[PDB]
């Protein structure tokens, strides 16, 4: 081979760039002597005739990728009651399949067809079982493409509601798993490009639409419960303890991208609508000496916006009665 | 201020760098810890001349405007086959293929 | 030592205001004229009123071949002409612009 | 005052049969909105007509309106360089150099032909302006003559001619703002003349002509420089401002009517 | 010209490297009288760190001055250095000593150097780029002074290290005679520590940080010919230094900043830029000299202030950077002060003005040539009386005419302007080439 | 002659500190690891193939690279690695017409 244009044909290469492509996806070693040969064949097949055989690369990758992908997803729907432990493992294989696929092929990215989905806003594809064509798009952006036809299938409501079961579960502890409570969030994630708007839309409607909903109503259960059955004193130290493992798990499970949206829902539940009670017992607190009780009042009170001013005056009035009295 | 040096021996090429007059043993060091050889065995060469121990590479002639990091010097390397030297000439790079006459 | 080097200043400011109430009425006054009434040398005149008319406070031109002190009462104006050059070499360069931008 | 194919063909006449008498009715006026209809003018008149009409304000002693012509052929783009473009250059540092003593800027939107190509062809017109800002007769007598080829292979020849006595002119009224009343021997060291007989006759001829007001005083021996006592009060000063806005509201209701026709027409 | 009376202990221990060895040079070549001490001192400090492209240079004047006899060194030396003093001579064995012993040292600063970096210490390897940078600039290699100061700025840590490396690409700078780079470098150097610490270096100030950072830009702008800029920077330092072993002395800055403020301002401004401005009353304190300037162009004594500028005029021309600015700042001055004293006046006497300015009546006329032309006034002069009359034009003449000047061109370049974009609506574009 | 020296120092390293390129006439370009990050091709060897990073096994293959065009490509690595985060001179690299048309051809293909 050699720097200079060539007569390097299409069938002698395809016999074995589909045999290494295929043995370094899903997580696969392959040989260090077969992956440098696979750099110097495709510039020297690109540039090769009076044709250009960039056009015929990219058409002909994407549709075995097509085939693919859409195969290994009838496979994980045979398996069920265990489809929240291997979406993690093929999400897994994937991500890491399409990232040495994405360094090999970073040449034909930079020279033909170079813009990405920022122009184009097509709904149809990408959302489906389609296996016709994919619009134009570089290849670590068309893995991801492929990708989000694998949600829209009758599993949304399986995969989901089994995902959001173990966040709910608050009462026993941290922590049951990470490796497969946070290998489904990074997926929805890292799935979203670019297109001529905001992309806050496909994900917010598969994964924080039904978080903030259920998560809004196992907590007002549990508070409205122990609020007529325990004592002031119990029910302030119950909801503190899990009002600081909410933050502490959404570190180490969600994005930093929806921190200050998931603690809004929360606090919203346990202290916001019953400010009537806990607003009642607070002036018994302040006219004795209580260091305890008076600490819970002002932690749940800083968490809650416009909740600071409104201890201030109960306060204030307070030492103004209780200094007339004295007189 | 750094120079860097390439060691040839029968086509292979050796990048390493080094100070400017920096001890001749020091050098060998480093070779020491890519190609599994004891430093007493290699043999650095000046332009078919025998370098010492005891003195440095600033002053046989390594200075900044001759051992540019664009265009480094040829350094000599020679093993020990039985009890002398080994290897001493190398062999220049391949020539440039012909130019399409289209273009000029 | 600390007054001694401020008593030559304060001598200075005490003929500056009586310079101004005495050239209000007289239109042209004579040079001699204001060293007599001041009861001082002809000397330090002519370098006290170089540092008046510089710090803005007597209006007017010195002349030293004529001893006299010109005030043009019906002068050529001032204020209102420093105006209309400033328009037009405001209006000069935007022409320019207006017209570049038509090849 | 139209402008079209025919009025530049008549420019043209008047450079062979040297009479700018029909020429004056047509060019007193200034020009605007050209006569079209179904395709009658070309870029080549365009460049033409200011040429040819550049000349004649330059013999008619009228460099005010010898500038602006001269300065519209240049401004246009082109591509390459031409026999028009270069002589258009070529004149318009010799009209500049005797009313001020630098040549003026070009606009912005003027060809970059001429900052390119025309420039580095033209040496021996810009080492002239370079020496009359020093304001030297004996320096300036020498690039006459070292260029004398140049200027007879570009048919320049007389053009040149008018900046050797504008010299001249340009140092007496430089000595009217420094000095007031010069002797008449005095006058013949820096403008160099050769003797005061010949100052008193070079005086006198920029009396006639009115570019300067001096008055030459035989009973002492020098000459007096005083300005010109005009206040510019006089009632017909007044006419001519109302004279001149006429005009000026005129161009403006001429832009409004084809400010609206690009407005109907669909525009991105 | 010349001056016999100069303070050399000053002048050489303020810079070092090669700026302590031209500094020296330069008042040899132009004082002849102050020769012997100058090259004298200029070779004892080849001793230490020897080298050999400026041990060459120097003893090539002394051999000039002593064995020609065109100069009035003659008598003394007698063509010999044993007059008096025994400078370091030059003969055979001596060219090999100073090259030897130099690459002596090399050798010991370089093998240091790779051992510094294998401890993975960046405080070792920062201390060794600035005993490499100072050691090339006097053997004569301007490349590689440059190479060690730059990699030095991977290796900063805190405020002092920035301030320190960026003070050492100055030095080399200058000598490459890039102006540019300097101004560039002033900016970062003082926005790092926030002009002095963050408190003002503690209570008592011994050694100003902003002194040093303001010393540096005034040799850049002083050099090409911007006497604006220079003066606005060098009164905001103070004189809280002590000297400096690498910059200029502090008994330059009071005359850097003050002749060029005095040619570029009035008298008012000077009152309140270099006399109300506390920081800059310090370094005029030093040298009344300079102070009494200020009060006689304020006092309207032109007479008295023009005879003390000719008198430190020859101690000025003895240095290197401010004797080439003796011929732009010198005229700028003079023409400065005949425009504030004709503005109270406007018809001066010509007998007047030769005796108060120490001239004659041959040189004030010439004096009033070059004042109407190159200056901002409007004079007259009339030579049937030897006085200065003024005649101006009315305010309605030059008015009146220049807008209707300009009205004419606004309506030809807008009538103009039609018939360009007449062609562009027929499509008809440039069909000329 | 003079100065302490270090044994163990500089840039001494086992197998991973130096990566091996094979060129086509059978030279063997052994380079830094930190030089070979400039390009886009020799990068991504190294991150891959291939679920083992580091193995003392790196090697870097190019049959359409001969041994004269990859000569200055090491020296256009160590150039461009030196003469960044700082401020100093950066002399012209010399260029020869016969190589220009094939260094232009290689710098599009390692992406730099």
């Amino acid at each position: 081979m050699s720097l200079k244009p060539r007569v390097v044909d299409f069938d002698e290469t395809w016999n074995k760039l589909l045999t290494t492509i295929k043995a370094v996806v899903m997580l696969e070693y392959v040989e260090r002597a077969t992956w440098n040969d696979r750099f110097s064949d495709i510039y020297a097949l690109c540039v090769a005739y009076p044709e250009p055989l960039g056009e015929r690369l990219y058409t002909e990758t994407k549709i075995f990728l097509e085939n693919h992908v859409r195969h290994l997803h009838k496979r994980v729907l045979e398996s069920e009651e265990q489809v929240l432990v291997m979406y993690h493992r093929y999400w897994e294989e994937y991500s890491k399949g399409a990232d040495y696929m994405d360094c090999l092929y970073r040449y034909l990215n930079t020279q033909f067809i170079k813009k990405n989905k920022l122009t184009e806003a097509d709904l149809q594809y990408g959302y489906g079982g389609v296996d016709m064509n994919e619009p134009l798009m570089e290849i670590g952006e068309l893995a991801l493409d492929m990708w989000r036809k694998l949600m829209v299938e009758p599993l949304q409501a399986i995969l989901i509601r089994m995902l959001l079961r173990e966040i709910k579960n608050d009462r026993g502890g941290e922590d049951p798993n990470q490796k497969v409570i946070h290998g489904v969030i990074n997926s929805f994630v890292h799935v979203e490009q670019y297109k001529k708007k905001f992309p806050l839309k496909f994900y917010q409607e598969i994964f924080e639409s039904p978080f903030l909903t259920e998560t809004g109503e196992y907590y007002k259960q549990e508070a409205s419960n122990l609020l007529q059955e325990s004592n002031c004193s119990q029910y302030m130290e119950k909801v503190l303890g899990r009002l600081k493992d909410e933050e502490i798990r959404c570190r180490k499970y969600l994005h930093p991208s929806s921190y200050t949206k998931v603690i809004h829902e929360c606090q919203q539940r346990m202290v916001a609508d019953h400010l009537q009670f806990l607003h009642a017992e607070c002036h018994n607190i302040i006219r004795q000496e209580k260091k305890n009780d008076m600490a819970n009042m002002y932690v749940l009170l800083r968490a809650v916006s416009t909740g600071l001013p409104h201890m201030i005056q109960e306060l204030q009035n307070h030492i103004h009665d209780e200094g007339l009295r004295a007189t | 201020m750094d120079v860097f040096l390439m060691i040839r021996r029968h086509k292979t090429t050796i990048f390493t760098d080094a100070k400017e007059s920096s001890t001749v043993f020091e050098l060998k060091r480093i070779v020491e810890g890519i190609l599994k050889r004891p430093p007493d065995e290699q043999r650095l060469y000046k332009d078919d001349q025998l370098l010492d121990d005891g003195k440095t590479l600033g002053e046989c002639g390594f200075t900044s405007q001759t051992a540019r990091p664009q265009a480094p010097a040829t350094v000599g390397l020679a093993f020990r086959a039985d009890d002398t030297f080994e290897a001493l000439c190398i062999e220049p790079f391949s020539s440039p293929p012909e130019l399409p006459d289209v273009m000029k | 030592p600390f007054i001694r080097e401020h008593i030559e200043e304060l001598l200075r400011n005490i003929r500056t205001q009586v310079l101004i109430k005495l050239i209000k009425p007289y239109t042209r006054i004579h040079i001699p004229f204001i060293s007599k009434e001041l009861n001082i040398d002809v000397a330090d005149v002519e370098s006290l009123l170089v540092q008046c008319i510089l710090d803005n406070t007597i209006h007017g031109r010195i002349d030293q071949v004529n001893q006299l002190l010109e005030l043009d009462h019906q002068k050529r104006g001032g204020a209102r002409y420093t105006a209309l050059d400033k328009w037009t070499n405001q209006l000069n360069s935007l022409n320019q612009a207006v017209v570049s931008k038509l090849a | 005052n139209q402008l079209t194919s025919i009025h530049a063909d008549l420019c043209q006449l008047c450079l062979l049969a040297k009479c700018f008498k029909p020429a004056l009715p047509y060019l007193d006026v200034d020009m605007m909105d050209i006569c079209k209809e179904n395709g009658a003018y070309d870029a080549k008149h365009f460049l033409c007509y200011y040429y040819y009409g550049g000349m004649i304000y330059t013999g008619l002693k009228n460099f005010e309106r010898a500038l602006y012509f001269y300065e519209q052929a240049i401004t246009t783009p082109a591509m390459a360089v031409s026999h028009i473009m270069l002589e258009s250059y070529k004149k318009y540092i010799l009209v500049s150099l005797i009313l001020l003593g630098k040549v003026q800027q070009l606009p912005k939107y003027t060809s970059q032909i001429v900052g390119r190509f025309i420039k580095p062809l033209s040496n021996a017109y810009h080492e002239l302006a370079q020496v009359y800002s020093t304001n030297n007769p004996s320096e300036l007598r020498n690039l006459v003559n070292k260029h004398s080829e140049t200027f007879t292979r570009d048919n320049n020849m007389g053009l040149v001619k008018q900046c050797l006595s504008s010299l001249y002119k340009k140092n007496i009224q430089r000595l009217t703002k420094t000095f007031l009343t010069l002797s008449l021997q005095d006058m013949a060291s820096r403008v160099q003349l050769s003797g005061p007989q010949e100052a008193e006759k070079y005086v006198l001829h920029m009396i006639e002509d009115g570019e300067i007001f001096a008055s030459i005083n035989q009973k002492d021996g020098m000459v007096s420089f005083h300005d010109n006592p005009e206040k510019y009060n006089n009632p017909a000063m007044l006419h001519n401002i109302d004279q001149e806005m006429l005009k000026c509201i005129e161009l403006d209701e001429r832009l409004k009517a084809m400010d609206q026709e690009i407005t109907v027409n669909p525009q991105f | 010209v010349e001056n016999p009376s100069l303070d050399l202990e000053q002048y050489a221990a303020s810079y070092s490297g090669l700026m302590r060895i031209e500094r020296l040079q330069f008042i040899a070549d132009h004082c002849p009288t102050l020769r012997v001490e100058a090259l004298k001192m200029a070779l004892s400090f080849v001793q230490r760190t020897f080298n050999v492209d400026m041990y060459e240079e120097i003893h090539r004047k002394l051999s000039e001055a002593t064995r020609s006899s065109l100069r009035e060194l003659q008598n003394a030396p007698d063509a010999i250095p044993e007059s008096g003093v025994e400078p370091p001579a030059l003969d055979t064995a001596w060219v090999e000593a100073t090259r030897k012993k130099a690459l002596l040292k090399l050798e010991k600063l370089d093998t240091d150097l790779k051992n510094y970096k294998g401890n993975s210490i960046k405080e070792s390897i920062r201390r060794g780029h600035d005993d490499l940078g100072d050691h090339y600039l006097d053997c004569g290699d301007l490349s590689n002074a440059l190479k060690c100061y730059s990699r030095a700025r991977d290796y900063c840590t805190s405020a002092k290290h920035v301030i320190n490396m960026c003070l050492n690409v100055i030095k080399v700078s200058v000598y490459l005679q890039n102006w540019s780079h300097v101004l560039s470098y002033v900016s970062k150097a003082e926005s790092t520590p926030e002009i002095a610490e963050q408190r003002g270096e503690r209570d008592s100030q011994t050694q100003a940080i902003l002194t040093k950072l303001k010393c540096a830009a005034g040799l850049a702008e002083l050099a090409a010919r911007k006497y604006k800029q220079a003066a606005k920077c060098l009164l905001l330092a103070s004189f809280d230094h002590c000297d400096f072993p690498e910059l200029l002395s502090p008994s330059n800055v009071a005359i850097y900043g003050g002749l060029c403020a005095l040619a570029t301002f009035d008298r008012q401004e000077l009152q309140r830029n270099v006399i109300s401005s506390s920081s800059f009353k310090l370094f005029l304190e030093l040298e009344p000299q300079v102070r009494d300037i200020i009060f006689k162009f304020y006092e309207s004594k032109y007479a008295s202030c023009l005879k003390m500028l000719d008198e430190m005029k020859d101690n000025l021309l003895l240095d290197m950077y401010l004797a080439p600015h003796v011929r732009t700042l010198y005229t700028q001055i003079r023409n400065r002060a005949l425009i504030q004293y004709f503005s109270p006046y406007v018809s001066a006497d010509m007998h007047r003005m030769a005796a108060a300015f120490n001239t004659t009546v041959a040189a004030l006329e010439d004096e009033l040539t070059q004042l109407i032309l190159e200056g901002l006034i409007s004079a007259r002069v009339d030579s049937h009386s030897k006085i200065l009359y003024a005649r101006d034009v009315d305010q309605r003449s030059t008015t009146f005419e220049k807008s209707l000047l300009m009205g004419k061109e606004f309506q030809r370049r807008a009538k103009a302007m039609m018939l360009r974009a007449a062609v562009l609506r027929n499509q008809i574009h440039v069909k000329s080439p | 002659m003079d100065g302490e020296e270090k044994t163990y120092g500089g840039c001494e390293g086992p197998d991973a500190m130096y990566v091996k390129l094979i060129s086509s006439d059978g030279h063997e370009f052994i380079v830094k690891r930190e030089h070979a990050l400039t390009s886009g091709t020799i990068k991504a060897m190294l991150s891959g193939p291939g679920q083992f990073a580091e193995n003392e096994t790196n090697e870097v293959n190019f049959r359409e690279i001969p041994s004269h065009v990859l000569s200055k490509v090491c020296m256009y690595f160590t150039y461009k690695v030196r003469y960044t985060n700082s401020s100093t001179e950066i002399p012209e690299f010399p260029i020869a017409p016969e190589i220009a048309l094939e260094l232009l051809m290689a710098a599009n293909f390692l992406d730099c």
